[PDB]
């Protein structure tokens, strides 16, 4: 049809490619954030049912893009690199020009600006990635959220999810978290992301990835030992 | 090797009163002690009841002009003729000037007008680029022969009420417009004699909100 | 193709027909002028209770004296947005005049005001047909407030009300009667809410609709969420008066 | 040209005077050497006047997008640095600039970046740049502390304007006062230092070097 | 017939007339009528001004281009635009360098020539547009049609724009009323009013509505409208 | 009033039954109308309900 085309602005008001991406990012793994009073937890999926893999040398899904800067994403590997590397190399040119350092929501711009420009121009496909792009502002430490979309466009959400079985993970997060109120305590905040994963993992260490950021540039992903602490816990729960 | 840039001469004078504002100036022409032509104009309307002589380097003044009557043609085009103001013309000329920085061009100019107030307003231009609002600002090689008997007949600076001896400031004082004119030509006939850049003949167009006036006195030949 | 090479047989262009729905579609947005002052309202069409209502915005200040909310498709917008702040910047730092209303509406317009891929005597940094209209609302000297209604279709309009969007065949309906020019700048605000009650399914509350003006004197001033909320008290105890 | 800056506690205190010559000869004394780039920072024509005022127009172009883009108030460091990139990277264009970008945030406090037409950015307490930067040193230095009192502070920058005036023969004028407070830039007046003198000359018993 | 051969401008018909052509004239048939005539000393366009509703303000359709030009447009709004902007360029370049005001035929034989090259292109836009311009020059008072096609053609009066019938009748009654008439600037004016009426369906005779131009040997370039409207309706 | 000139100069390809199309329409509106007379401007309407396009199709500038 109008699959065809981009500068064809389509009387549907809608170009197909545009739709076609969104089938992208659902087939990717599941990456969630939820985020607390200070502090922004990651929980994703990575796979590693793949056998004779060595796993040391596989990419971990998150990328550091600066140094209080981290992304998870859902949607083709390969169309993703581009984003990390643009974003990257602009993470350093902030600083080499204004001293300071990255705004995260410049940063949440400039990523959504290159997705929109490719849809104007003609024989530039739209990724079909959505991400997290998620920090702390310069000289803040309230923790910021942000998802983009093959849109070409960005939202802020208290907490949210992208990826495969998402339907499942929103009822979670809509009844245990709150807008109004996050949990307050790291703790908390760690523990029901482990809950809303085991939804759609259905039980795995490392299948299960936390990375929490705090501010001021301090990013741990915890302890297999930890994450398995967490289900243990949960599990128990699940028969009573 | 080519001159880089020549000279023509001459001498301008712009006065901001409170109600009108004059721009004078010779219609000598000169290269060296010849005299190129007695009467050339130089004080040009560009309109809107701004004048403008760009003064000096006869034929970077001529440039700077012709680019900027296009200008106003294409400001009034599409802001729907918005009167264009004296301060957006300012900082236009300004934009031309900087044009080139590396080989900057080599007039020294003046536009006066009206501000929006109201009030009689000059401002000037040094070549380098700068411009600012100025009260009373002779321009070229005599701009310095000119300004002290300004600030003595007028701006009353050095000036003190007889009898303080300094106490007390002599203070401001506004002056009709034809006070001014007569001020204008006596400054011009002494800088007849004692520099050959002034005569020939003194135009002067004077711009009001009644409209443009034109006056015209003759100089000497000698 | 069905491009703009391809002279519709209507004598239009597609592309231009095409243009239009987007607008249609479009989140709805309200302007009411005064000569007190423009007051604009969206919805910002909240949808989750995790969603951040307050973060996003359709209303944006553009400049000093100008600002604008936008109808048609999400992602033209941005590139939209960008062109106009730049054009009214590049002005200010040539002339160093504020502009007119007038003058920026066209501005923005003039890249609007070409389609296609072909030029002639004429630079291209399009490669694309866009489809956003704005509603432009502000303040010069010359003319007091105006209030503009660019399209990225034909001329630029002048109005001195005008409703666009999905909501907008009944919105228009109740403004042509309802404007007037005696109002005061308190009877129009609750005059745009009234309108925006009707034409939302979901009540009317604070969470999802923003209001702000434009009056010279405060600047494009965004309304604080308590002052909306006051109003929206106001408008329903007048009703149950009337 | 005599401008001066210093910063205390209750923020900066900029003066400047208002000559400038061309040749030998005053040209002016209305040359008004602060430039409001927009009503939080002031720049200074010192230097090369042309140059400064061409490119602090183009200044407050930078500052108004970055507002509009974050909605936040620009860090004195984000603008100072935006200049001075342009800056070197024309060099070599008969540019001699050299401003005092000041300003005063709680993103940083007072803050003063030294510019300069070779590229150099230079952070002080205390800057002075003029060809009568050396005179205004010597009264600015011994009664600069940052404990000094905000009161103190607006007398001692006409001080340092008067002294630099009568010395010098490329500075006389007027002083304008302005301090840089954390809402932006105040005017404090117009001064004439002519007048000054006399009555500084008769308050202290200064100005005894001076005939009579 | 959609796409295939006379679909875009290269491709001939066995016979060589593009469909588009036609189409690009009907875009002129659905645009806002206008009447232009002149006298030897006068030119003078009626244009109605056209609104979509009663609060969007009566829009102008015509044009000043230059202080001595000036034009009019029926058919396709972003066309008009590229092109008018251009014959303000080219009068700007003469004045300039060569002294002179640029003639009035003289600019229409470049104008023709634009819509060409986009006939020879593989793409771009034939323009869809058809302009009366009319122009004070040392040849005096001229009256210029630009076609879609790009043809340019000295005429004493046409009308163009929806139903023309009404005032090209008119006007070919009245041809040589109006082209005696010189030295009078307001029954020139007059004239015009007259012709506009009888192409409208009486849609509208409000001052507010109709926006007359003249330029001649006389008036420079101005805009009438409100009350100078009012005294020759 | 009727031109026979303009009419047929719009008009292109119209074979005998078309043409008979586009007389009937011109009336049918002075019918409405009530005057036993057809105008000009009814027949110049007339032609485009015959053509494809329904007729005076609107357009966005005027």
């Amino acid at each position: 049809g109008y699959d065809r085309a981009l500068s064809i602005f389509s009387p549907d008001g809608h170009i197909f490619q545009v739709e076609y991406a969104l089938e992208a990012v659902k087939r990717g793994t599941c990456a969630v954030g939820v985020k607390g009073k200070n502090c922004v937890v990651l929980g994703c999926e990575r796979r590693s049912t793949l056998k004779l893999q060595d796993t040391r040398i596989t990419p971990s899904k998150v990328s550091k893009i600066d140094s209080h800067v981290v992304l998870s994403f859902s949607g083709l590997n390969a169309d993703s690199r581009i984003l990390i590397e643009k974003a990257r190399v602009e993470a350093q040119s902030h600083r080499l020009t204004l001293e300071d350092p990255v705004t995260v929501e410049y940063l949440t711009r400039y990523v959504a600006g290159v997705q929109q420009r490719y849809t104007q121009s003609g024989g530039v496909r739209p990724f079909g990635v959505s991400t997290l792009i998620a920090g702390f502002d310069p000289r803040d430490d309230e923790p910021k959220l942000y998802q983009t979309e093959p849109s070409g466009i960005y939202s802020s959400w208290s907490a949210q999810t992208i990826g495969r079985n998402s339907k499942t993970v929103r009822e979670f997060l809509e009844k245990n978290y709150d807008r109004k109120e996050p949990p307050a305590t790291v703790e908390e905040c760690v523990k029901l992301t482990v809950r809303s994963l085991l939804e759609v993992v259905q039980t795995g260490a490392k299948n299960i990835e936390i990375t929490v950021v705090k501010p001021d540039s301090d990013i741990v992903a915890l302890s297999s030992e930890e994450i398995n602490q967490y289900v243990t816990q949960i599990e128990q729960e699940k028969q009573e | 090797q080519f001159n880089p840039y020549g000279d023509n001469g001459g001498t301008i004078l712009g006065i901001a009163g409170e109600d009108f504002a004059v721009l004078a100036g010779d219609t000598r022409n000169i290269t060296d002690y010849s005299i190129n032509s007695r009467y050339e104009p130089k004080v040009f309307d560009c309109g809107d009841n701004i004048v403008m002589s760009a003064n000096g380097f006869a034929a970077d003044g001529d440039a700077l002009v012709k680019r900027f009557k296009n200008s106003v043609k294409w400001y009034h085009f599409d802001h729907n003729d918005k009167k264009l103001s004296i301060n957006s013309a300012a900082r236009n000329i300004q934009h031309l000037l900087y044009g080139k920085r590396f080989f900057p061009y080599y007039v020294h100019t003046i536009i006066a007008g009206l501000d929006e107030d109201g009030k009689g307003a000059v401002y000037s231009f040094d070549p380098v680029g700068s411009y600012e609002r100025e009260q009373c600002r002779a321009g070229g090689a005599a701009a310095s022969l000119i300004m002290p008997f300004l600030d003595n007949q007028v701006n009353f600076k050095n000036q003190y009420e007889p009898g303080t001896n300094g106490k007390v400031k002599k203070p401001l004082k506004y002056l009709s417009v034809e006070e001014v004119i007569k001020l204008v030509r006596d400054s011009f006939t002494s800088a007849t004699e004692r520099h050959i850049q002034v005569g020939d003949g003194l135009e002067i167009l004077i711009v009001t909100k009644d409209g443009v006036r034109k006056e015209f006195y003759e100089l000497k030949r000698d | 193709d069905r491009g703009v090479s391809t002279f519709s047989p209507e004598g239009r262009l597609f592309q231009v027909e095409y243009s239009l729905e987007a607008i249609k579609l479009g989140s709805t947005a309200i302007g009411i002028a005064t000569k007190e002052g423009v007051v604009l309202g969206v919805e910002k069409r909240a949808t989750s209770p995790l969603l951040e209502s307050d973060s996003i915005e359709k209303i944006v200040e553009i400049d000093r004296h100008i600002g604008c909310a936008m109808s048609g498709l999400t992602a033209d917008a941005r590139s939209m947005i960008e062109h106009a702040r730049t054009a009214a910047v590049t002005h200010n730092l040539y002339y160093d005049e504020d502009i007119n209303v007038e003058s920026l509406t066209q501005s923005v317009c003039d890249l609007a005001l070409r389609f296609g891929e072909g030029a002639s005597g004429e630079e291209r940094l399009m490669s694309r047909p866009f489809g956003v209209a704005l509603l432009i609302a502000g303040h010069d000297a010359d003319d007091g407030y105006q209030l503009f209604h660019a399209e990225p279709s034909g001329t630029f309009y002048r109005y001195n009300a005008k409703a666009i969007g999905s909501g907008s065949e009944g919105a228009q309906a109740e403004l042509l009667n309802e404007w007037h020019s005696s109002l005061t700048l308190k009877e129009a605000e609750l005059l745009v809410l009234k309108i925006l009650k009707q034409v939302m399914e979901e009540k009317l509350d604070e969470n999802n609709a923003q209001l702000s003006c434009i009056t010279k004197q405060d600047g494009f001033k965004i309304y604080d969420n308590e002052k909306t909320a006051e109003l929206i008290k106001e408008l329903k105890e007048k009703e149950a008066a009337e | 040209t005599t401008t001066l800056a210093f910063r205390f506690q209750g923020g900066i205190i900029v003066a400047v005077d208002s000559r400038a010559t061309a040749g030998n000869w005053v040209a002016s004394q209305t040359v008004k050497k602060v430039i409001e780039i927009n009503p939080f920072l002031l720049g200074t024509m010192a230097g090369g006047a042309a140059d400064c005022q061409f490119w602090e127009t183009w200044l407050g172009s930078q500052c108004r997008l970055h507002e509009l883009r974050e909605k936040e108030r620009i860090s004195v460091a984000a603008a100072s640095k935006i200049l001075s990139n342009l800056v070197y990277q024309y060099k070599g264009a008969g540019l001699s600039m050299g401003t005092m970008i000041c300003g005063y945030t709680r993103k940083e406090g007072p803050t003063i970046y030294y510019v300069d037409s070779d590229g150099t950015r230079l952070k002080g307490d205390i800057f002075c740049v003029g060809s009568g930067q050396t005179f205004a040193y010597g009264v600015l230095d011994s009664n600069y502390k940052w404990d000094l009192s905000v009161e103190d502070a607006l007398y001692l920058g006409k001080r340092s304007i008067l002294a630099a005036a009568h010395r010098d023969a490329y500075s006389g004028g007027s002083v304008n006062l302005y301090h840089v407070t954390e809402d932006g830039w105040i005017y404090h007046g117009n001064h004439d230092v002519g007048e000054l003198f006399w009555k500084v000359k008769e308050e202290e018993g200064s100005f005894n070097n001076v005939i009579g | 017939f959609r796409n295939n051969y006379d679909g875009d401008t290269v491709t001939f018909s066995p016979t060589g007339r593009l469909f588009q052509v036609e189409y690009a004239l009907e875009a002129i048939k659905q645009g806002s009528v206008t009447v232009g005539l002149r006298s030897n000393t006068h030119a003078v366009l009626v244009a109605l001004k056209r609104n979509a509703d009663e609060l969007s303000s009566y829009q102008k359709k015509i044009i000043k281009c230059d202080e001595h030009m000036g034009l009019s447009l029926a058919g396709l709004a972003p066309d008009a635009r590229v092109l008018s902007n251009y014959l303000r360029q080219q009068c700007n370049y003469s004045s300039l360098v060569f002294n002179r005001k640029l003639a009035v035929e003289r600019a229409g034989h470049l104008l023709c020539d634009k819509a060409q090259k986009n006939t020879q292109s593989y793409g771009g836009r034939p323009y869809g547009v058809g302009l009366l311009i009319i122009g004070y020059d040392k040849s005096g008072a001229h009256l210029l049609e630009f076609q879609p096609s790009g043809n340019v053609t000295e005429l004493y009066g046409t009308a163009i724009g929806a139903r023309s019938q009404g005032a090209k009748t008119y006007l070919e009654r009245t041809l040589d009323t109006f082209i005696k008439i010189d030295g009078n600037p307001d029954e020139l004016i007059k004239a015009g009013v007259e012709a506009i009426s009888q192409s409208l369906r009486d849609e509208s005779l409000t001052v507010d509505n109709l926006s007359i131009a003249i330029v001649g040997k006389d008036t420079p370039f101005t805009i009438y409208d409100g009350e100078a409207v009012a005294k020759y309706i | 009033d009727i031109n026979w000139q303009e009419l047929a100069r719009s008009t292109d390809e119209f074979n005998g039954a078309q043409l008979k199309a586009v007389t009937v329409e011109a009336g049918m509106i002075a019918l409405r109308n009530g005057q036993s007379s057809v105008k000009h401007e009814d027949f110049v309407e007339g032609i485009s309900e015959v053509q494809a396009r329904k007729s005076k199709s609107v357009s966005f500038y005027a």
